[PDB]
């Protein structure tokens, strides 16, 4: 378990080793570089915040596949875990939610949000509604118009 | 001077904040060595920047609260109070939502002048209790006590509110007046015979109770009876909005 | 350990309070008896502290020592031996 | 100025439903007033039985104290869980005067007060059907000037509120009126809490006073969910054959009630009238719970219904059982929408079956008809059932499985997208903290534009630094801090932007002139913090160090 | 109830005056010298005391005596519903009271640590005075919230955050709490419910607390075993 394993010894082309596994952006691995190297001297497991960093950029930057597919959400974890060498999932989910806490506030992570228009997993316009409590926001009991769109495509194209 | 502590939210990060710092590791650093700004540039620079800094997002986003204005109606018709909340100045919000919009549309529902809005700054701390309900005595005209309801040296505001609750129970649930109350936790509003006196006004379906809240405290001020007889719905409208005519009361200089 | 039947709280609070009626207790820092009407209208018209905590944490003062006590109370008494430290 | 006043009264300027457009602003306004119009009669049909459940319990509960209170020492009555709202009645007893006497705890600050107010109401009464003394006397002397016998029924309102000494002692002067042929006394006390903390602040000869004759009463709402059952029975009744009730409703319905005792009929009336209200707000569908406006079909009407999971399935099952395409693509479906809205749906009144064959017909009265429904949605009525040793019998006859109907999507009451709780029940706190934190999802980015850019807002820029530091802050470096990330040269060039204003226009191009805009926004800033309740100084003539109040996620 | 009694199946003055010295002889150490006090006793426990005479017991008062020996042990004389958040509150209001705010992350901190730091080593030795013995201490709101919030129970879970947070609820029956005088403040008249300088209490002693604590099984001795 990488997870495990405290003071270890690490370089940026592990970095970029796994930030190239994800296919992320350029720019989101330096800043993911530069995000460990402020902190690298008061890490017990550093592959912990390696971990949460990588996994909330992924999230982030990928948001649009996440809303048509969520099995990508049910891989990229489940992915992770074989780099992470760990069974069970719960340790990278709690890595998640540890970095979450103090990347959250940090001006490249806003703009980051603002540019991929992801906050929370979902857009302005309609967190914005949620914010304000209006009656009127697009609740998830129904499915989307795109997911119906592709969904009627496919069954078309399986129905001849 | 950022903490070397571990967390930051949850109990976690409160227990974790909360540690000793010796007095070596403490910072004699004082107000002194501050640059000296006298209370004009304070204004000029002020009024420079609420009216230029992040306008025109501010102007979009109460653009967008406005949609929530006939949701905001509907919901005072029901007999729920609106509770507004936020970072940022709400009065500008509350009058023009009240007088604006929400007078003209109950008036013409109702069918000739419109329906009277009660303003309280409550952000004053010379906001009085007896003087609100003077002027909501002259709006309304209730019904004098009798000898026997004025009780042994009893309130006479809060039991003509409870006869006025009792004679309005078999009225015609048309609204008659409306109760704005800019920053109902205010100093001298929070206090508990002023509490409980709005939330006895706002048992009264014909008044329309229409508050905001700056304190992030406020909701320990209302027990489950109060807040059974406020009976709100609360709308987080969040502005970033300067509050200037609330600092008016305070000392910025301090 | 070198019998006496052990009493529970709920009865030594009926002694407890007999005590206090016997004015063998005092309540800590109290005032009393005022001196006239008026001092006694506006001690009247004031909510005490200790008339709102639980009567097992209120403060008390003793109108008798314990060098009292031994000096009163005979040497025959099963009691007596507790009335030095 | 009207805002540097206290009050003030504005005769707004006039220059008809609150009810919206929905179908993107294409629904017409004939559904817009017959959703209105919908509402109002499920809202009406509602609220009449639920104003008739609340003149029951009052009814019976006057019933009940009535019946406790009749058929030498005090009459003690305890009503635990009372609230004191309740009007005590008293009977026409020929020679006998019944006095009812209200006391408060605002109306109890001594003794003398409460005896005073006890016999002007005493006196007050027995003369509404020479002046006297207001104290005891009136008591002894009261067959010397009525003629008639007395009998005293105090009620105590808010016992867990009133000075216990206070309390006491008047019990103690009322015991002075047992040497009295002609005076009885009764007590009614309303207890909030329960009885063990009463007579631990009474003192133990009150007790042994108050044991002779005493009478406790459960007067709670709670007490057997007699009243919350038939409030959730009229609430089916009113929906029944029109709308579902999710799964996920009832228990967000159960988990709110269980968290508040004393008011709880109201909440949960609270809770199923703004349920109601966002329904027929938000959805265009609700003229469908009416059959008579089934001709007004229209295309978005058809897209929206569309979409829903239950047709999906419905429609991937028969792509499963159908080999033949020509059939599928014929329903890909109006008049099949409109022979599938009149089922019966019979789970309200199978409810309705369990409830009365478990109340009188098991004698058992301790059941939630809420959390009975909720079992009953989620298909363990036989879970709910096996806990009283008496349904083993009847397990198999009141057996029902859950079926999931076609397009009941579009007519339920769901919370899947929390704003029963962001209207109801907030995060009050968190909310502002994650505003202050975040702020990115309060203001839009539109794309002074590189200034709003590249600079937070100042109270979210405050934040950022406040939540990462310690308990105590020193307000020099938390402004050198606040400094450190303002941009030096682009905030010079915004104050040079207009020049109309030449005062400013003067301060730019002095040498110390970026820290003064940066104190001057630091100060608002900090006393915003202040207002709110965030930070708090720690002393009262020097304003030099604060301590940290709030803390997020707590 | 005697008249009854001897048809349902001197010596009565004989019977009544052994079960005055009786009673007094079981209570004369709880009522002192206190003839009213007495007086009660001897109506409350009369009517029990003729329900268990017989025949065989009329005319033996020692087998009388040990026939309703349950009445002269105790004395009797006595009379003998909030929410969950309520009695969390409570029981994190009384331990806000009685710990003191120097050791709570030496035993509410559990969360994984991806900065290097230490908590709080605990008290090193142990006081000899139950700090229950005496008035409790005041506490800030944010206090007694953090430690509800540690005390109070429990790939979907990732966007869950299962930590409860104190919405308005948990404020509303923090103030039905004040209201009903289970916490209490420094002062009593025109409470300033919002300024920092006004303090917290609890108002319940421990046997209250205790039976709420049991009520929920909650393990609330377990902060004060090692302790004292």
């Amino acid at each position: 378990s990488l997870l495990v394993k405290k003071y270890c010894k690490m370089t940026t082309e592990e970095i970029i080793r796994l930030c190239n596994d994800f296919e992320l952006p350029r720019e989101v691995a330096y800043k993911i570089v530069d995000e460990y190297n402020i902190n690298a001297s008061r890490l017990v497991c550093p592959w912990q915040l390696v971990c949460g960093l990588v996994l909330n950029c992924t999230f982030i930057v990928f948001n649009e596949r996440r809303r048509k597919d969520p099995r990508i959400d049910h891989f990229i974890v489940s992915k992770m875990c074989s780099l992470m060498l760990t069974s069970k999932v719960d340790d990278v989910i709690e890595c998640v939610k540890l970095v979450k806490e103090l990347i959250i506030g940090e001006k490249w992570f806003r703009d980051l949000q603002i540019r991929y228009d992801d906050f929370d997993g979902i857009r302005y316009d309609e967190i914005i509604f949620r914010k304000l409590g209006s009656m009127l926001q697009t609740t998830n009991i129904l499915v989307t118009d795109d997911q119906y769109n592709i969904w009627k495509k496919r069954i078309e194209m399986d129905l001849a | 001077t950022k903490s070397a502590s571990s967390f930051l939210d949850t109990f976690e990060g409160y227990f974790d904040q909360r540690k000793i710092v010796r007095t070596n590791a403490k910072s004699r650093h004082t107000m002194s060595m501050a640059p000296d700004v006298t209370r004009e540039e304070f204004s000029l620079v002020s009024n420079f920047f609420n009216e230029n800094f992040q306008k025109r997002p501010r102007q979009k986003l109460f653009e967008i609260q406005k949609k929530m204005f006939p949701q905001y109606w509907f919901e005072l018709t029901q007999g729920f109070s609106l509770l507004f909340y936020g970072v940022g100045s709400k009065r500008n919000f509350l009058e023009e939502f009240a007088i604006d919009y929400l007078s003209p549309k109950i008036a013409y529902s109702q069918l000739v002048n419109s329906i009277p809005c009660l303003i309280l700054n409550g952000y004053n701390p010379s906001c009085n209790y007896r003087d609100v309900f003077k002027e909501i005595t002259d709006l309304l005209v209730p019904a004098e006590l009798t000898r026997s309801e004025t009780k042994y040296w009893g309130n006479h505001v809060i039991l003509q509110i409870q006869k006025m609750i009792d004679f309005y129970k078999n009225q015609p649930l048309d609204i008659k007046l409306i109760l704005v109350v800019h920053n109902l936790d205010g100093p001298s509003i929070r206090k508990n015979t002023f509490q409980t006196m709005l939330s006895f006004l706002s048992v009264i379906r014909q008044i329309a109770i229409v508050a905001s809240t700056d304190h992030i405290y406020a909701p320990l001020l209302w027990d489950n009876m109060k807040a059974q007889n406020y009976n709100f719905v609360f709308h987080d409208i969040s502005n970033f909005e300067p509050s200037t005519v609330e600092s008016t009361f305070q000392d910025v200089m301090k | 350990s070198r019998t006496i039947k052990l009493w529970l709280k709920k009865d030594v609070k009926n002694v407890w309070e007999n005590l206090v009626q016997l004015d063998f207790f005092t309540e800590k820092s109290a005032v009393g008896l005022r001196d006239n009407a008026t001092a006694a209208f506006y001690a009247s018209n004031y909510q005490f502290q200790g008339t709102m905590i639980p009567f097992d944490l209120r403060s008390y003062q003793m109108q008798i020592i314990l060098q009292e006590l031994r000096r009163i109370i005979p040497k025959s008494n099963m009691y007596y031996s507790w009335t030095q430290l | 100025a009207d805002a540097q006043r206290s009050h003030y009264t504005v005769y707004p300027s006039l220059p008809h439903i609150p009810f919206v457009k929905l179908l993107s602003g294409k629904e017409s306004e004939v559904n817009v007033e017959k959703r209105w119009e919908l509402y109002h009669q499920l809202h009406s049909h509602f609220h009449d039985q639920v104003d008739h459940i609340i003149d029951n319990i009052e009814a019976d509960l006057k019933a009940e104290i009535s019946d406790l209170l009749y058929s030498r020492c005090f009459n003690t009555i305890f009503l635990l869980g009372s609230d004191s709202t309740t009007k005590i009645e008293l009977k026409d007893e020929s020679s006998r005067y019944n006095v009812l006497i209200e006391l408060t705890p605002k109306e109890s600050p001594n003794v003398r007060m409460m005896l005073r107010r006890s016999m002007y109401k005493l006196y007050s009464a027995a003369d509404a059907e020479n002046d006297v003394s207001y104290d005891l006397s009136l008591v002894e002397n009261f067959k010397r000037l009525f003629g008639k016998d007395l009998a005293m029924v105090f009620n105590f309102k808010d016992v867990d509120s009133i000075n216990f000494n206070t309390l006491d002692n008047f019990i103690i002067l009322l015991k002075s009126a047992f040497k009295y042929d002609h005076v009885k006394i009764s007590l009614i006390f309303n207890i909030n809490t329960n009885l063990s903390n009463i007579e631990k602040n009474l003192r133990q000869s009150t007790i042994r006073l108050l044991k002779r004759n005493y009478h406790k009463l459960d007067v709670s709402s709670n007490k057997g969910f007699k009243y919350g059952n038939q409030i959730f029975q009229s609430f089916l009744d009113t929906v029944d054959g029109k709308l579902n009730l999710s799964d996920r409703f009832v228990e967000f319905i159960l988990s709110k009630m269980a968290n508040n005792t004393n008011h709880n009929l109201q909440l949960l009336t609270k809770m199923l009238d703004y349920s109601l209200m966002s329904y027929f707000f938000q959805n265009a569908f609700s003229v469908f719970i009416d059959p008579v406006n089934v001709d007004f079909l229209n295309d978005d009407y058809l897209k929206i219904l569309s979409r829903c999971p239950t047709f999906m399935f419905f429609v991937e099952g028969l792509i499963k059982q159908h080999a033949p395409a020509d059939e599928i693509l014929s329903l890909l479906l109006e008049e099949f929408f409109v022979e599938f809205l009149v089922r019966e749906n019979p789970i309200n009144g199978h409810a309705k079956f369990v409830a009365r064959f478990l109340e009188e017909e098991l004698n058992i009265t301790n059941f939630n008809l809420i959390e009975l429904y909720h079992n009953l949605l989620i298909g363990k009525l036989d879970s709910y059932l096996d806990r009283w040793s008496a349904c083993k019998e009847y397990k198999d006859r009141l057996h029902f499985e859950p079926i999931d109907t076609i397009f009941q999507e579009l007519f339920t009451l769901d919370n899947r997208s929390g704003l029963l709780t962001q209207s109801i029940f907030p995060s009050y706190k968190s909310n502002i903290e994650d505003n202050l934190l975040s702020w990115e999802q309060v203001l839009p980015s539109l794309d002074s534009g590189d200034l709003d850019k590249i600079m937070a807002p100042v109270l979210g820029q405050l934040f950022k630094l406040y939540r990462e530091a310690n308990m105590t802050i020193n307000i020099y470096d938390f402004y050198i801090a606040f400094r450190e990330t303002l941009p030096k040269e682009e905030i010079l060039n915004f104050i040079r932007k207009d020049p109309s204003n030449t005062k400013l226009l003067e301060l730019a191009e002095t040498p110390d002139a970026f820290d003064k805009v940066a104190l001057i926004l630091f100060m608002q800033a900090i006393f915003a913090f202040e207002n709110m309740g965030l930070i708090k100084f720690q002393s009262t003539k020097s304003y030099d160090l604060v301590e940290k109040c709030v803390w997020r996620g707590i | 109830c005697l008249r009854k009694r001897i048809i349902e199946e001197d010596q009565f003055q004989n019977v009544a005056a052994n079960f005055i010295h009786l009673i007094v002889q079981a209570f004369h150490s709880y009522t002192g010298n206190d003839i009213f006090a007495l007086n009660d006793l001897i109506d409350f426990k009369w009517p029990k005391y003729v329900s268990r005479i017989t025949k065989e017991n009329i005319f033996e008062p020692l087998a009388l005596y040990k026939s309703a020996i349950k009445l002269f042990l105790s004395t009797d004389d006595n009379l003998s519903d909030l929410s969950i958040i309520s009695k969390y509150l409570l029981i994190a209001s009384y331990i806000c009271s009685y710990l003191e705010p120097r050791y709570d992350a030496s035993i509410f901190s559990r969360k994984t640590r991806i900065i290097q730091g230490r908590a709080a080593y605990g008290r090193r030795k142990k006081k000899e005075v139950n700090p229950r013995y005496l008035q409790p201490s005041l506490f800030a709101i944010e206090r007694l919230l953090a430690i509800f919030q540690a005390i109070f129970p429990i790939l979907s879970a990732l966007r869950e955050e299962s930590l409860m947070k104190a919405n308005i609820e948990v404020f509303q029956n923090l103030s039905e709490l004040h209201t009903l005088k289970l916490i209490a403040t420094t002062m009593n008249k025109n409470i300033d419910y919002l300024s920092p300088k006004v303090r917290w209490k609890v108002n319940v002693p421990w046997e209250i607390i205790k039976e709420i604590s049991e009520s929920v099984h909650f393990n609330i001795s377990d902060y004060f075993s090692d302790i004292h």
